[PDB]
């Protein structure tokens, strides 16, 4: 919950210095420690209590409706294509970071 | 649950997937997030200029004439003095800002003259392109547009980047040309969705003039979300039938009391937001045509794979 | 299809704007297999297939090579505005945020 | 009989008897003949087209956009038949 | 307020400035009075010249009416400095004729 708090904070302060990696970077990021809470919940509401046996609310049910609230209807596929033009052919190196599937280049590689 | 307001949930739901969905936002979201309203900002400057507020209500031409007596007769420096003692502060976001952006929309246009909505852009990662100038028209930095009717102070700390005294009305067209151009080019390819407004403001009937004045039928009947504690009446909701506005009250939905807008907002948008196609199949009748509909075209193909079949049910 | 057709493509322009009648410019585009979303009437605005317009400013002759859509007498200029609303205005929003090359033209017409 | 009233009233005068002056009356001389006010009309229409006068009152907005919205529902034959019968009165 | 937008976008200060006869009850504020007179209309207020309760909607615009038309330029005569000129005005150009008839001077002076 404080992760996902803090990196509210660094998207919505990389307003300025026309940053972009890092606000584009946080935002990916943002979306991995959401990715990472929602089967968090899901393990710890859902599972019932199997592999600890007392049911454990790391987020408050406040925190879940919140989250949602904002990360509703959210593709990451677009993310790169949404951020500005000026960033897209400056920052290019980082358009795979956006999909989802972006570990497949490389693990074709290796099989 | 009606029948009228579902069909229009339908279109809307469908272009925001299509991305071809465009929000116009007005300023009763602003009030959400406890922002100063217009209302007292006229207050304010009928109370410097006759000493003290009018002890009875204030009417519609109150609205727009008192400003501009402002502007004559204190002068432009006291005009922005205020507009900055009384709107330049920082505001929390409402939940509707965000849910705003939940239906991705290809363009957004308000009428607020702050920033809560674009740092609604920044926080949800879609990057809008802020427009409040020509200037700004000319750098398109985004294929996606975010329109200010007025704009704030990053045109220089001056008085013309906002529309609030009344000549500015009347010259509104020959003082922001390209801003108006791309503002009704916008409706006449997009799907537009009025919230935040009181069914009574002149910025949606004026563009209601305009559709109504000469426009045949070639442009789609834009959506308007009535929020408006009391109910919608009647008569008053067929005369904008046929002016061009489906619009879709908040009371008549949900049943709530005459302050918490905030719940009224919420409710219907994520009505709007929750409710998909599938949602409002019931029976029978409403099952073989929609899986008909998406299936129908991939008939040409031979052979499809089952494994991404999913795709087309969208998951 | 001219040889200078092809050689418009080459760069593939998002949105070309076109004051022509026929249909030369849009059977030049499919040879080159670039499609686009040709909008004359002011109804193809409202229903646009994509976001590339072929735009004929001053209609066509898709829906028949009659004198209704095709702007060439001097009453339809005058009601230019009051005739094709919608696409005047369009076209005029993508001169703001386009650059514009103006091709085909001896510096002296009325349309430009 | 105060300042700058002489000066506006002997302009007046000038034109008048210069014989090019032209007046622009308004609705308040209907108020000496007593005539019905256009806003006591649209309360009317109100009461018609809504079964029912609001208690609010009726700004300008409300002023014009009522026989907007009563000629288009209740359609032009009720719009005129009450200008037929209610605004017929002679009055001196 | 139409007219008075056609005035004040499309109208130099060459027109003739239109005169407004107030007639409601109030006294007019000086902030409304000056933003009427710097579009172009020149205010005539009836309680400022007459006072009057708030239920005289009539016998107010006659005031007003009353006054205007009783308004001559003999009356605004005061003592010899508004007589000479008034008497000059119409005289001056009589000059040039060499011979004017005594009986015929009525003309110039309204009878």
């Amino acid at each position: 919950e404080e992760s996902y708090d803090l990196y509210s904070n660094i998207i919505l302060n990389s307003i300025d210095e026309s940053n972009g990696c890092v606000y584009y970077l946080s935002q990916i990021n943002r979306y991995r420690i959401y990715q990472s809470i929602t089967q968090a919940v899901t393990q710890f509401n859902g599972l019932g209590l199997l592999t600890f046996g007392r049911h454990y609310k790391p987020f408050t049910d406040e925190f879940l409706a919140r989250i949602e609230r904002e990360m509703t209807n959210f593709n990451i596929d677009d993310l790169f294509n949404g951020m500005p033009f000026e960033f897209q052919k400056k920052y290019k190196i980082l358009e795979f970071l956006s999909d989802n599937q972006f570990l497949y280049d490389d693990t074709v590689k290796l099989f | 649950l009606d029948n009228n307001v579902v069909e229009c949930i339908k279109e809307i739901t469908e272009s925001s997937r299509n991305g071809k969905l465009v929000f116009f936002v007005g300023a009763g979201v602003s009030t959400l997030s406890d922002y100063p309203q217009w209302w007292r900002l006229v207050d304010k400057y009928h109370e410097e200029l006759y000493g003290s507020p009018k002890k009875g209500n204030y009417s519609s031409d109150e609205y727009l004439r008192i400003p501009q007596i402002f502007y004559n007769v204190k002068g432009e420096m006291a005009f922005d003095g205020i507009l900055k003692d009384f709107f330049q502060v920082d505001k929390p976001t409402n939940p509707i800002h965000d849910k705003i952006l939940a239906m991705n929309p290809a363009h957004v246009i308000t009428t607020n003259y702050d920033n809560l909505i674009d740092t609604a852009c920044w926080k949800r990662g879609k990057y809008f392109s802020v427009i409040s100038a020509e200037e700004d028209v000319a750098n398109a930095t985004s294929s996606r547009y975010l329109l200010k009717v007025a704009g704030d102070f990053r045109k220089g700390f001056k008085g013309e980047n906002v529309v609030l005294k009344e000549d500015d009305y009347l010259n509104y067209d020959q003082n922001y040309p390209l801003i108006s151009n791309l503002m009704k080019t916008i409706i006449a390819t997009h799907t537009i969705v009025f919230i935040g407004y009181g069914l009574g403001d002149y910025n949606i009937n004026m563009l209601l003039n305009w559709v109504r004045k000469l426009q045949k039928d070639s442009f789609h009947k834009p959506f308007f979300i009535r929020t408006d504690p009391s109910p919608i009446e009647n008569e008053t909701l067929i005369y904008y039938e046929n002016k061009g506005l489906r619009i879709i009250d908040a009371a008549s939905l949900i049943d709530s009391n005459e302050y918490d807008y905030l719940e009224r907002y919420s409710a219907v948008m994520d009505l709007l937001i929750e409710s998909q196609e599938n949602k409002f199949i019931t029976k029978d009748d409403e099952v073989i045509d929609y899986i008909y509909g998406k299936i129908s075209p991939l008939f040409a193909l031979q052979y499809i794979r089952k494994i991404d079949l999913k795709h087309v049910f969208e998951y």
